[PDB]
């Protein structure tokens, strides 16, 4: 209740300042004023075109290691097991294959980006 | 009630970031063997007034290519999350008390992020792409190793409540069991908030702007606003994670004033290291990020998890 | 009357905020700049008057036309200076930029940037010192606290 | 020696003629120190020197709030120096 | 004769190897230049006070242009067109006639400020010290046209300006 | 009708209203708009003629259009979509005495409303832009630099030979 | 100056100094002025529940002594 | 642009951020000097040298002064000359403190512009005070120099130059072992001593690839 009130709030401000920034000012708008920016001169393409990522391989091993996180977190509460040892060996399980896949792909020459 | 305290937390965190910008400017002109603004109001404490009215009185423009919707969402998405990030701090009492806040914070501030993205996007400019591209970069780059530290911090604390943190720190601060993994979470803090040297997605002298250099007048100083209010509640974190100030019961404000130096000293800490250094390269960020960070993060979290259970020093509250 | 005195200090409270922060964009174009850089270095430190430099044309207040401008040049200039949100205000500074200069019979050369933008002030020198140009600025600034917007749009 | 700088601060500001005098000159100006009194001008200028500040700062000018017509409280300008203090205060001669 | 500026190699014994290491993982070059803008804040800004305060200047400075009198009040200049015929940016435009007692004088003396390169040649050209640049730099307008002098506001810009002027040119005289 | 008008611009930017309203559905109204260029060179052209000394000058466009078809061409040009809907004169009317009362630049007036839904008066006797040596735009061949700015990214590169010239009522 | 910084710093600890001294205060005042009870667990709940139950105003501060056991 | 140096427009082919192809459009500062320079005398010509590279200002005039000279069959005198080779090492000095300092600008280093350029302020003072103009002296003509020194300069010129030695120092600390310049200058821009010398380099230019000469 008193959460779901304050980011009420704080969206109400922030676009209760939108609408003073666009409302208050004289506003006098035409082409030129208006169009993109490219420093002097009119771009020559399209803004939507395909920009190339070459860190690609990065963004697809990100998605695997973020989920490591998630396995990871709860070890907080799992230190407060009896069975200490089970817990400590998975837990440094799943550590060294996290290290070990991040070995792996470094040494392919994984970590480097697209030329 | 409540909505007076929201109010006694909104309105002086912006007013202490408007004076951040001047702060900022007589620093840096100090150390630059100038004065920085002093004729608007008495050691120019008047200009971010000025500063502030002139943008707000200043025309707005869309852009004819641009996307107005995500156009206008992203500056209150900036600005409304960095005035949420606040509501957890312990300062020594939060106005929401979470039994998660870290990881509430830690959501909070990847959902950050998309503000820049999508005013990135909705600019349709080539300037504003490439740094939203920088902006993703940046992320992929620094989120797993600061999730990491926080994690192997935090597994002495024994909970992911924030104000757990000032009793774990009753007799010596964090810092003294895990000042490395400090030493790279402060990095991970500068890369967090695109500050120098990593301040990529604005890249001045190299894409003019950036991400906002289609913005201008009131979402432009929102923007700024919601930048400077994340490096103040970044370098707070930080204080309370690392810096633990005693805080007595029937007396909060001296926990209040202590908090309070020490989050200014480690802002300013942030303008002087701005200050000193050059700029990085963003494939070099990613290098440093997954290739000296990310190895030792994973085994100070291996020593972190195996240290209390070896030396039965286990904290409580499952 | 009331509104008359209202809108007399509404008209102080934005002159002053407007003049006391002024952002020229990041523009110039020959030895003129220069000197331009001079006016923000330390001894001089035109920061302290609250003037900062500012990249992006839609978070500018001021162009300040330091250096010749040239014709394979002016259409950049004139759409620079279009895509500055309004209130603006130019700066002419230097020979060239006033009217030509040294280059006035070129065939390559703008004779002044007036022909191409309003000018609100020309500040003369070949080029202009580091504490002319901040005279120029400080008169801008005095031009600028002359404004009387809100009384006009009252007395309409 | 935090002490003895506390104490030229207060000098400072009982040299201006006062709080209100202080108070004055530090929202003419921005500048509070206290210099030796060279010369005033029939306009109303006066000057000050400081041979132990560095060149730039030893030499300086309190502007007259009314000139030929206008009020210069606020809105002063270096061209409302005359020509003779312009020379002196310029360091093109070491004679006032 | 000339010297190398990176051809140093490193020392490879234990004690230089871990001090490197060391300085790898404990950032202390970094801790060196924080510590060196450190330094740089505590000192005295170098700053001036302007307007209150101004940079220094020389008798030699070329300001804003003048024409100049005699101690009795005739005008130096004779209408040579000197300064006109040396003015690398022709901003100098001259008219002359006999004057009513016979007299050589200008009847147009117009500069165009906007013209100007500001170089000295024409006080230079001049053989009896009639246009001067004088020590103003302060003379900003709000319209060009406020920029193109005549013979009446030169003659106003040496009557207001002579007081200096002269001081400069007895500062500088021996050196021309 | 030109750039900064209020008779383009005027009836793009009633697109924010979602609705088009106009009165008799616009089926009983001639328009006779004129370029702004060809009114300032008539203005000059009158300034340098002798004879044009105490004349009186009707200043018309080439093409008479129904409001409706105007309107709708206009739209068309704009590539935004058109809704027009009938409202009656005394609605209207109070619709801009209510939009009369702001202290700033009104959106519209009663005059106003008055004003668009009349049909231009024909006066041959009167001399025009051909007398002083004018042949006058029609709005075919410049709606689009006024239009342009009221598109969508999507339509800002369509060309000016593409919106298919409104029907004309010429006599 | 470099103590002319001092100023603008001093006015932010001022804004710093505001939200966290305020909540304290607030938590005072709308808890019977003894520091606003936390509840991260059922079983703390189920005591604030008890003590607003048995407290006769509704109210979980209103705390009730042995004055209460006749 | 803030990199562009004001009127560079560099044409960019990108795939990515990797730049693919680089083509510099040039002539938005093309002012016609040497056009303008066929109906002024030598002497009128003079000043138009003092704007072609505004950072140097006399070795420019010292470069046309020396092929003016060489042209007459004529010499300048010896305290000319030794006035000559005086400023323009002053010269050089102010170049190569915009040089490095608008590059560390460009990199992201921003403070030593400023520590800097106070020096480049003062030795503007001694163009000032050798010529009444800060920047373009129009000092060095055919023949010598216009006027002679002033009483006083060669102490004021004496005391900057035992000091800027430390101001090199700072820099030096601030930029030369910080791993972030070197990550940011190490192995960019390689260029071999053969294409230095067929493109035509000169300078530095030549003098960073092991080339072993100086005019
Ligand atoms: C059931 C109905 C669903 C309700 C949807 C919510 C309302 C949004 C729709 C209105 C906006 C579009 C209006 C428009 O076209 O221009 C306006 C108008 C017209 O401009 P124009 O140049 O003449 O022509 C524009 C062109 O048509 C082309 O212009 P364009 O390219 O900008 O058009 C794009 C626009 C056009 O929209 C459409 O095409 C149709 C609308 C359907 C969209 C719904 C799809 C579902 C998406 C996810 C669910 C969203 C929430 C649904 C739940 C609602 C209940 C709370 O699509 C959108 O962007 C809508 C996105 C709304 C989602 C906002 C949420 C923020 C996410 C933050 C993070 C989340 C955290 C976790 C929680 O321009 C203006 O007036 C200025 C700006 C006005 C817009 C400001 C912001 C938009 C409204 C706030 C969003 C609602 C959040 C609450
Ligand atoms: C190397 O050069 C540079 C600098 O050095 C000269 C800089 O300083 C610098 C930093 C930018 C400065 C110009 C600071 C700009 C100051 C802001 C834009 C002002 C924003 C302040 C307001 C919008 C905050 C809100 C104002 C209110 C008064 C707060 C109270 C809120 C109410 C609801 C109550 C940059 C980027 C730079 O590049
Ligand atoms: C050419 O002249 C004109 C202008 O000048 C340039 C204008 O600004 C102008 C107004 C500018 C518009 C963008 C105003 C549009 C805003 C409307 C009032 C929105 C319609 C009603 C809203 C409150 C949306 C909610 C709808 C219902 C819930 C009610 C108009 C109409 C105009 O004609
Ligand atoms: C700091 C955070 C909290 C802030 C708290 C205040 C929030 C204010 C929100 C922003 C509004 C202030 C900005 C401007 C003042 C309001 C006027 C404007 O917004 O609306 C006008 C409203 O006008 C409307 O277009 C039509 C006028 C009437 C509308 C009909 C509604 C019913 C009125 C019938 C009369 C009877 C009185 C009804 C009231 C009881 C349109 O003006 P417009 O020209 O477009 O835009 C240019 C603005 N200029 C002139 C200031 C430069
Ligand atoms: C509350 C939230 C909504 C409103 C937000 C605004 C918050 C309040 C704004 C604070 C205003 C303070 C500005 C006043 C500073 C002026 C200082 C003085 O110098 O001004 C002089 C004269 O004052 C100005 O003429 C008038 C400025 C103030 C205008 C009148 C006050 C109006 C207040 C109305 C508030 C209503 C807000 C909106 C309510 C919805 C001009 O001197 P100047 O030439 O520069 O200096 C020369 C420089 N030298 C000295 C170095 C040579
Ligand atoms: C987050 C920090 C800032 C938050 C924003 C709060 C700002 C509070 C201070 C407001 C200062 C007063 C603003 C006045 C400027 C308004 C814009 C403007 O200049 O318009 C001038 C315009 C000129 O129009 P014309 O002369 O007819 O036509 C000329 C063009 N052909 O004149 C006007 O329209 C005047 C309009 C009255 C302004 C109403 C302001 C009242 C106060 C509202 C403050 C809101 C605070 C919340
Ligand atoms: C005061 C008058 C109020 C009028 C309201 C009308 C709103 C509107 O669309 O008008 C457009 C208006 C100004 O444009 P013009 O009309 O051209 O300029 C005015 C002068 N001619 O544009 C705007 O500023 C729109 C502002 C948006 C309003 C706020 C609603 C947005 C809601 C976003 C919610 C999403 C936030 C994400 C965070 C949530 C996640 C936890
Ligand atoms: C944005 C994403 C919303 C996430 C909200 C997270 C807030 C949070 O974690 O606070 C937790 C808090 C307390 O939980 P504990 O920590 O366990 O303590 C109680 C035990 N003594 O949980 C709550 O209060 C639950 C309240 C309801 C949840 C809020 C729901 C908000 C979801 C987003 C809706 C946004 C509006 C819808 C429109 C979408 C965008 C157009
Ligand atoms: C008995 C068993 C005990 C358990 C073992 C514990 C011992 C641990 C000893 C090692 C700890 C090392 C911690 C350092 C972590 C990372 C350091 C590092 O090595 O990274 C650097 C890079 O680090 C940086 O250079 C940082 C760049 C950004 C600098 C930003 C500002 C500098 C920081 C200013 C002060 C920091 C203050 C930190 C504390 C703040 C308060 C919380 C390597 O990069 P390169 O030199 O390029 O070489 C890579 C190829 N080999
Ligand atoms: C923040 C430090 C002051 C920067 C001043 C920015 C001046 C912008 C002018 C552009 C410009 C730059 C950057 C520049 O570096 C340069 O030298 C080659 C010019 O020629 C004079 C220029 O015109
Ligand atoms: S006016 Fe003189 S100094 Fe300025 S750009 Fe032109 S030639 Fe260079
Ligand atoms: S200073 Fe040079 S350019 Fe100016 S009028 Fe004299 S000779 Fe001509
Ligand atoms: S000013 Fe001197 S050089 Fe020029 S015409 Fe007069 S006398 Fe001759």
């Amino acid at each position: 209740m008193n959460i779901m009130l304050t980011l009420l709030t704080n969206v109400t401000l922030a676009s209760l300042l939108v609408l003073i920034a666009f409302w208050l000012p004289q506003l006098n708008a035409y082409s030129e004023k208006t169009s993109p920016y490219e420093c002097g001169f009119d771009p020559m393409g399209s803004a939507r075109l395909p920009f190339s990522m070459k860190f690609f391989l990065v963004a697809i091993t990100f998605l695997l290691f973020d989920l490591e996180i998630a396995l990871l977190l709860p070890l907080p509460w799992a230190s407060q097991t009896n069975n200490l040892k089970t817990m400590l060996t998975m837990a440094l399980f799943l550590l060294i294959l996290l290290a070990a896949s991040l070995a792996y792909e470094w040494t392919q020459k994984g970590l480097e980006w697209a030329e | 009630m409540f909505m007076i305290n929201i109010l006694s937390l909104i309105i002086p965190i912006l007013l202490a970031v408007a004076f951040l910008t001047l702060v900022e400017r007589k620093v840096l002109g100090y150390m630059q063997l100038r004065k920085g603004p002093n004729v608007v109001g008495p050691y120019g404490l008047l200009q971010p007034i000025a500063d502030a009215l002139k943008l707000f009185t200043k025309e707005p423009l869309r852009p004819a290519t641009s996307s107005i919707s995500m156009f206008i969402i992203a500056p209150i998405l900036a600005l409304s999350l960095a005035l949420t990030m606040w509501v957890p701090l312990p300062m020594p009492y939060p106005l929401i008390n979470m039994n998660l806040g870290v990881l509430f914070m830690l959501a909070m501030s990847s959902l950050a992020v998309y503000s820049i993205l999508w005013s990135g996007w909705a600019s349709n400019s080539k300037y504003a792409l490439i740094g939203a591209l920088r902006a993703v970069a940046q992320t992929i780059s620094y989120e797993v190793t600061l999730a990491i530290i926080l994690l192997s911090v935090l597994l002495m604390n024994g909970s992911y409540t924030l104000s757990t943190l000032i009793t774990t720190q009753e007799h010596i601060w964090m810092i003294f069991t895990s000042w490395p993994l400090a030493m790279m979470w402060f990095i991970s803090t500068l890369a967090e908030t695109n500050r120098a040297p990593f301040d990529l997605t604005e890249g001045e002298s190299e894409l003019v702007s950036g991400f906002n250099v289609e913005y201008a007048a009131g979402p432009f100083a929102m923007f700024f606003m919601a930048e400077y209010a994340n490096i103040i509640m970044m370098n707070a974190f930080t204080a309370i994670l690392f810096l633990g100030a005693s805080h007595d019961p029937h007396t909060p404000e001296l926990y209040t004033i202590n908090f309070v130096l020490k989050t200014l000293a480690l802002t300013i800490t942030f303008l002087w290291i701005r200050a000193s250094y050059p700029r990085f390269r963003y494939d070099q960020l990613m290098h440093l990020l997954w290739k000296s960070f990310l190895p030792l993060t994973l085994a100070l979290c291996m020593w972190h998890i195996s240290l209390p259970i070896m030396t039965a020093s286990i904290p409580p509250q499952s | 009357s009331r509104g008359e005195y209202v809108v007399a200090k509404l008209d102080d409270l934005v002159n002053w905020a407007r003049r006391s922060s002024l952002w020229p964009m990041t523009f110039g174009l020959a030895c003129c700049a220069v000197e331009m850089m001079h006016m923000a270095a330390p001894r001089y430190d035109m920061d302290r008057f609250g003037v900062v430099f500012r990249a992006s044309p839609r978070q500018s207040d001021v162009m300040i036309v330091a250096g010749t401008l040239t014709n394979k040049m002016a259409p950049a200039l004139r759409k620079v200076y279009d895509q500055m949100p309004e209130p603006r205000y130019v700066v002419s500074m230097g020979s060239c930029a006033n009217g030509g200069g040294y280059y006035h019979y070129s065939y390559s050369v703008v004779r002044g940037c007036d022909r191409i933008v309003p000018v609100d002030i020309y500040v003369p020198g070949c080029p202009p010192t580091a504490e002319a140009l901040l005279y120029g600025i400080l008169q801008l600034q005095r031009k600028i606290k002359r404004e009387k917007r809100l009384r006009i749009w009252y007395r309409r | 020696e935090l002490v003895q700088v506390l104490r030229r601060g207060l000098q400072q500001v009982s040299g201006h003629g006062g709080l209100r005098g202080y108070l004055r000159v530090l929202f003419r100006a921005n500048d509070v120190r206290v210099g030796t009194l060279v010369g005033e001008d029939k306009y109303g200028n006066k000057y000050y020197e400081d041979n132990k500040q560095f060149f730039g700062r030893h030499r300086w000018v309190i502007y007259t709030t009314e000139m030929n017509g206008r009020d210069t409280f606020w809105d002063v300008d270096g061209s409302m120096v005359p020509p003779e203090w312009h020379r002196w205060l310029h360091c093109m001669t070491d004679d006032p | 004769t000339y010297k190398f500026v990176n051809m140093r190699e490193p020392s490879m014994d234990m004690k230089s190897v871990t001090d490197r290491a060391a300085q790898t993982l404990l950032w202390t070059e970094l801790v060196r230049g924080l510590g060196m803008t450190l330094s740089y804040l505590f000192r005295e800004p170098a700053t001036i006070n302007y307007p209150f305060e101004k940079g220094p200047l020389s008798p030699r400075f070329r300001g804003e242009h003048a024409l100049r009198r005699y101690p009795s009040g005739e005008e130096r200049c004779i209408a040579c067109k000197l300064c006109e015929a040396v003015c690398p940016a022709q901003a100098i435009t001259i008219e002359a006639e006999p004057r009513a007692d016979g007299s050589r004088r200008t009847t147009r003396y117009d500069i165009d400020m906007t013209k100007c390169i500001y170089c000295g040649f024409c006080q230079e050209a001049c053989p009896v010290d009639a246009i001067v640049e004088g020590p103003n730099f302060e003379f900003s307008t709000e319209t060009h046209e406020e920029l193109l002098y005549n013979k009446e506001k030169l003659l106003n810009n040496g009557d207001k300006w002579e007081a200096e002027i002269a001081a400069n040119i007895q500062a500088d005289y021996l050196y021309r | 009708f030109g750039r900064e008008d209020r008779f383009l611009n005027y009836f793009a930017s009633m697109r924010w209203f979602g609705g088009v309203p106009l009165i008799s559905l616009g089926k009983e109204t001639v328009k006779q708009p004129v370029y702004i260029v060809d009114v300032s060179k008539g203005i000059i052209n009158a300034i340098k003629d002798p004879d044009a000394k105490g004349k009186t000058f009707a200043f018309v466009g080439p093409n008479r259009y129904l409001l409706f078809d105007l309107v709708q061409y206009i739209f068309a040009v704009a590539y935004r979509p058109f809704l027009p809907y009938p409202l009656p004169h005394f609605a209207y009317r109070w619709v801009g005495r209510l939009f009369e009362v702001s202290p700033f630049e009104p959106w519209t007036t009663r005059d106003k409303v008055e004003r668009v839904h009349m049909s231009d008066m024909t006066l041959p006797h009167l001399p025009g832009l051909e007398d002083l040596g004018i042949q006058a735009t029609p709005l075919e061949l410049k709606a689009i630099e006024v239009l342009r700015r009221h598109r969508t990214y999507r339509w800002l590169t369509s060309e000016m030979e593409d919106v298919k010239p409104a029907k004309t009522v010429n006599i | 100056m470099w103590f002319e910084i001092l100023p603008g710093i001093a006015v932010m600890a001022a804004c710093l100094f505001i939200p966290g001294m305020a909540t304290a205060h607030i938590h005072k005042f709308t808890n019977g002025g003894k520091e606003k009870r936390v509840a991260h667990f059922s079983y703390q709940w189920n005591l604030m529940e008890r003590d607003r139950r048995i407290s006769g105003v509704n109210r979980y501060h209103v705390t009730k002594g042995l004055e209460n056991i006749d | 642009h803030p990199a562009a140096h004001g009127v560079l427009r560099l044409v960019m082919e990108l795939s990515g951020e990797m730049v693919r192809k680089c083509d510099p459009h040039i002539g938005l500062l093309h002012r016609g000097t040497e056009k303008l320079i066929e109906y002024k005398t030598y002497l009128q010509a003079l000043p138009y040298f003092d704007r072609l590279d505004y950072v140097s200002m006399m070795c420019n005039e010292q470069a046309y002064s020396l092929a003016v000279e060489k042209l007459l069959n004529i010499q300048p005198p010896p305290r000319a000359q030794w006035i000559r080779v005086l400023f323009g090492e002053i010269t050089r000095l102010l170049n190569h403190i915009m040089a490095v300092t608008t590059h560390a600008l460009d990199i992201g280093a921003m403070t030593p512009f400023f520590w800097m350029f106070e020096e480049r302020e003062k030795m503007f003072e001694f163009y000032e005070r050798v010529s009444g103009a800060r920047m373009h002296a129009a000092y060095i003509r055919p023949g010598g120099v216009h006027q002679d020194l002033p009483l006083g300069l060669l102490d004021d010129i004496y005391e900057f130059s035992k000091n800027f030695s430390f101001r090199i120092d700072e820099l030096e600390e601030m930029l030369t072992n910080n791993r972030i310049w070197r990550n940011r200058t190490v192995d960019i821009g390689v260029v071999t001593a053969e294409d230095a010398l067929n493109y035509g380099f000169s300078g530095v230019m030549l003098r960073g690839s092991g080339i072993q000469w100086d005019l």
